[PDB]
């Protein structure tokens, strides 16, 4: 996480099996590509701080 | 003063606590409104004593487990009156004794007395008075094995002696004239029943017993050898 | 309906790798914490955050 | 289950074992049926006991399975055999002592929830041999038409 | 170990075969590209079955329960 | 040659498969010739002959000289089922 | 497939393609502090033990064990092992009433699940009765699964 | 009492509690839990 | 550095992440049994109610 | 600083004790107790001063 890129929010789609789902097109500002990489998730808790997410 | 903490749901009342834990939501809740009641639930003369004791078991090869229970006798003798002496060499081995006995292993007196010179008969003073002050605080068989590994006799006749033991015992007749002599001689006769050779000498001094004495003990056992057969 | 490309087929030989998604997917939402600090146990067998 | 295979591994190569399927249109699905687990309107109940005989490997063959459950009179799950010699799938070996006693229920299901239930092996899909459609173009280095194999369905159609 | 029953691809029954071929193998001293085929394995998703197969249930076998 | 001393004080023979099993440590017991003697000043009385000592337990690595399995022949593994 | 990811046949893998046992062994042990205290393998009874987990103990057998064969699953418990408790030394929460008993039991994995394959039971060095547990699962590939 | 079997003689024990552990008609101290009669439920799939 | 600048916290969940090509950009498919755990405490209000209630 | 900060208070004339809050106990097995190192050091601190109070 060496990018302000590299954080970023996201609009959840409840799917099944096990990995995180993702297009390929955010692939590169992680520095990310599919074998064996994980993603931390986190989920803000508060009506504000999800408002900031979106809007920032 | 006071500063016991219980746990009771104030919605409930009805009885005091009956609840359940969940670890993994590390929370602690009623089982019956479904209340979450907790949260954020966290995951000198001794010393020198069992030293030397410690070198003693460890030179006998005694597991840690028959080590740590006569340390444990031990601590609960230490400095009290009725001792009154033996200058810690007795204490040392009637504590180990003990041990070995509460540990279900056995070891021989005559055994002991090769790790740590007792002179006997004080020996067996400090051991009753110590045994009196356990019981305040408030079986031969085990030797037929260890024996023949001594002689690395197979288990056919191990088994064998352990059923002449019992056997022997019942029939009474001497009563055992201490166990040794019936634990060798139990042995002897199951050897020569089988055809593997110790002859008696090897087995008198290996075993350190009397050759008179197993030959004496051989006698009256050949009397009975009608009972004594397992199949 | 054919693929105007042709493609390089034929056998291969693979190995399965001891990585298992199973074996490392968690997902924490209040567990239990560190008695020392106070905070989020570490690891997944220890349900850590 | 004495035998050296594990047991859901047993239960696996059984899985794909093929049955007769012939009369199977008038077997009912599990779902289907009302009752609680199987019948015989639903499944089909087929049992193998295999006790390792002689010194040697005995072999538990797939036409050991025999069916204990009544058949209505219709023709299900008997286990195909292929072989010239008249013996079958493979299920598993034993030695001596190693016993293997196990009850089967075979139930009704197609392809797509379990490929156990797959028909058809292998199947060869082919159209215009020749490229007259050009839904194809080739690959080649100097020459396509060299290269590129003669495909035998070419000769019912014309150049 | 032991045969893989019906094909990793094609879904061709495999299992019975197996038998047949170390027969073929043993006896006949005929080569594994002469015996696939005797056992008319057309396709090489069945042939590579039968021949890179490793049995290990012998090995297995060969310990006292 | 590799061997266990059981609680009891039983003694036997260890095969590496058990040796596993049991949290054993699979090793042999080393014995030295101790031969012991007084001056009194060169001059020499002694007891000497009859010891053979036990210093310690030698950890033994399988397939070695020392331990069993390196004379066993096939069959003779899979009887100790140790996988040749 | 795109970016080291591949797209693998579900027929194939319904088939036996690439699937593979997992034996986990679980190890526990009895042992004894000063001799006074001792822990015991014991199938606990709800009643009188106290600090009991609360995965169910419906499997095991009077030894505190679980025969092998037996489905199992996360949470559930595989070794009931207890401890004595002096009265006078706690007394927290309930203990005075329960009187006796610290519940110790070795679970499975929270996660996992699977078949018991075996138990054995055997003494170690120092002759404290000890056993161990070998639960085999078939993990079936997956779409998380690497290669 | 519970059934149990030998390591090696694979001779069935059925040892109670308080016998220790140890087999009977040989030395081996590894005993093996002689597994569940009753039936175990599996799906092909 | 170890527990003030920074910290393990809650409300997180790390699994493998695999591509998709049919989620909108911004998107990410979360796995069932990480949504069935990870939780958003929202807020009871006239509005949300009726839904909150079949949830509850 | 005349308040604050003086070279007598640089120097040690006495010493505070943290609660165990600082350096909590640890259980092992959870049927063994386990102490904190800095509980340690208290105890030779104490009785390293009992044996100088004394001899002087
Ligand atoms: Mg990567
Ligand atoms: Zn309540
Ligand atoms: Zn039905
Ligand atoms: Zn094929
Ligand atoms: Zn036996």
């Amino acid at each position: 996480s060496l990018h302000k890129m590299s954080m970023m929010a996201h609009r959840v789609k409840v799917i099944p099996y096990s990995t995180f789902r993702l297009n390929l097109s955010v692939t590169s500002p992680y520095n990310a590509d599919f074998d064996g990489d994980e993603m931390n998730l986190h989920v803000p808790q508060s009506e504000e701080t999800r408002a900031e997410l979106s809007q920032l | 003063p006071n500063l016991n903490i219980v746990l009771t749901c104030p919605e409930c009342k009805v009885y005091p606590p009956k609840i359940v834990e969940r670890f993994s939501e590390g929370d602690v809740v009623c089982a019956l409104c479904g209340l979450v009641l907790s949260d954020k639930l966290v995951d000198n003369e001794v010393q020198a004593a069992f030293a030397k004791i410690t070198m003693l078991c460890d030179a006998a090869e005694l597991p840690k487990i028959v080590k740590d229970c006569a340390k444990e006798a031990y601590k609960l003798c230490h400095d009290e009156k009725t001792l009154k002496g033996k200058s810690m060499e007795s204490i040392m081995a009637a504590s180990i004794l003990i041990g070995c006995r509460r540990a279900e292993v056995a070891r021989t007196f005559k055994e002991i007395q090769s790790l740590i010179h007792v002179k006997t008969k004080e020996f067996g003073k400090t051991l009753n008075i110590m045994k009196n002050i356990l019981r305040g605080k408030s079986q031969n068989l085990t030797y037929i094995p260890r024996f023949c590994s001594h002689l690395g006799l197979p288990m056919q006749v191990t088994t064998s002696a352990e059923y002449t033991a019992k056997k022997c015992k019942e029939i009474k007749e001497i009563a055992g004239k201490s166990p040794i002599t019936i634990a060798v001689v139990s042995i002897y006769l199951n050897i020569l029943l089988f055809q593997i050779p110790i002859t008696a000498a090897k087995v008198g001094q290996t075993l350190q017993v009397t050759e008179g004495t197993i030959k004496s003990g051989y006698k009256i056992l050949y009397e009975h050898r009608d009972k004594l057969v397992d199949p | 309906k054919k693929l105007m490309a042709q493609i390089f087929f034929g056998p291969t030989y693979y190995q399965r790798l001891r990585h298992m998604v199973d074996d490392k997917i968690h997902a924490r939402a209040r567990g239990p914490m560190q008695v020392l600090t106070r905070q989020p146990v570490e690891g997944r067998s220890r349900d850590g955050g | 289950n004495t035998t050296v295979l594990a047991d859901e591994f047993i239960a696996h190569r059984l899985g794909l074992i093929p049955l007769q399927s012939m009369d199977i249109e008038q077997l009912e699905y599990s779902r289907d049926c009302f009752c609680e687990d199987h019948c015989d309107k639903c499944s089909v109940v087929l049992t193998l006991q295999a006790f390792g005989e002689s010194e040697s490997t005995t072999n538990v063959y797939s036409k050991d399975l025999v069916i204990v459950s009544n058949l209505m009179g219709r023709n299900i799950g008997h286990p195909i055999i292929q072989d010239k010699e008249g013996n079958g799938v493979l299920i598993c070996k034993l030695r001596k002592g190693q016993e293997l006693k196990l009850t089967c229920v075979a139930k009704k299901g197609i392809a797509k929830e379990h490929a156990k239930w797959g028909p058809a092996a292998a199947i060869e899909f082919e159209y215009d041999p020749w490229n007259k459609l050009k839904h194809t173009d080739y690959w080649y280095e100097q020459d396509s038409a060299k290269e590129w194999p003669q495909s035998k369905n070419c000769e019912y159609e014309d150049p | 170990m032991i045969v893989p029953v019906r094909c990793f691809s094609c879904g061709k029954v495999v299992g019975d075969k197996w038998e047949s071929y170390l027969n073929l193998l043993q006896e006949d001293e005929l080569d594994e590209g002469t015996a696939l085929s005797r056992l008319g394995l057309k396709r090489y998703c069945c042939r590579r079955m039968i021949l890179t197969h490793v049995d290990l249930i012998e090995k297995f076998l060969r310990y006292n329960p | 040659k590799p061997m266990v001393n059981e609680s009891d004080g039983v003694t036997h023979a260890l095969y590496p498969q058990e040796a596993r099993l049991r949290n054993l440590t699979y090793s042999s017991g080393l014995f030295v010739d101790v031969k012991k003697r007084t001056y009194e000043l060169k001059y020499e009385l002694a007891e000497e002959s009859e010891g053979k000592v036990f210093i310690g337990r030698l950890p033994i690595m399988l397939r070695s000289k020392n331990c069993y399995l390196s004379e066993a022949t096939e069959s003779d593994l899979y009887k100790l089922k140790e996988c040749p | 497939n795109q970016e080291d990811s591949m797209i693998m046949n579900q027929s194939s893998i319904d088939r036996g393609l690439f699937r593979s046992l997992f034996f986990r062994s679980y190890m526990d042990q009895e042992k004894k502090y000063g001799m006074s205290i001792t822990e015991t393998f014991e199938k606990p009874q709800r009643t009188n033990t106290l600090r009991m987990k609360h995965g169910t103990y419906d499997k095991l057998d009077d030894d505190g064990l679980i025969a092998p064969g037996v489905r199992v699953s996360g949470e559930d418990v595989i070794i009931g092992k207890t401890t004595p408790i002096s009265p006078d030394e706690e007394e927290l929460g309930q203990r005075t009433a329960y009187h006796s008993k610290r519940d110790a039991s070795t679970p499975l994995r929270s996660t996992e699940n699977g078949i018991v394959d075996q138990v054995l039971v055997t003494t170690n060095q120092d002759g404290l009765k000890f056993v161990k547990v070998r639960v085999r699962t078939t993990k079936i590939p997956q779409i998380g699964d690497k290669f | 009492t519970l059934k149990y079997i030998c390591a090696e003689c694979s001779s069935k024990l059925s040892l109670s509690r308080t016998d220790a552990v140890r087999c009977k008609d040989c030395g081996h101290r590894i005993l093996l839990k002689a597994r569940t009669k009753r039936l175990v439920q599996f799906e092909a799939r | 550095r170890g527990n003030l600048m920074g910290k393990r916290v809650d409300f997180s969940a790390r699994t493998v992440i695999s591509g998709d090509p049919n989620l909108e950009l911004d998107q990410v498919g979360v796995p069932k049994s990480i949504a069935k755990t990870l939780t958003y405490p929202e807020v009871v209000t006239p509005y949300n109610i009726d839904r909150l209630t079949q949830l509850v | 600083n005349e308040v604050f900060s003086r070279p007598e208070w640089m120097i040690l004339t006495c010493l505070p004790v943290p609660p165990p809050p600082v350096r909590p106990s640890i259980s092992f097995n959870e049927s063994q107790r386990g102490e904190d190192d800095l509980t340690f050091k208290l105890a030779d601190i104490l009785k390293a001063n009992i044996s100088l109070e004394t001899l002087e």
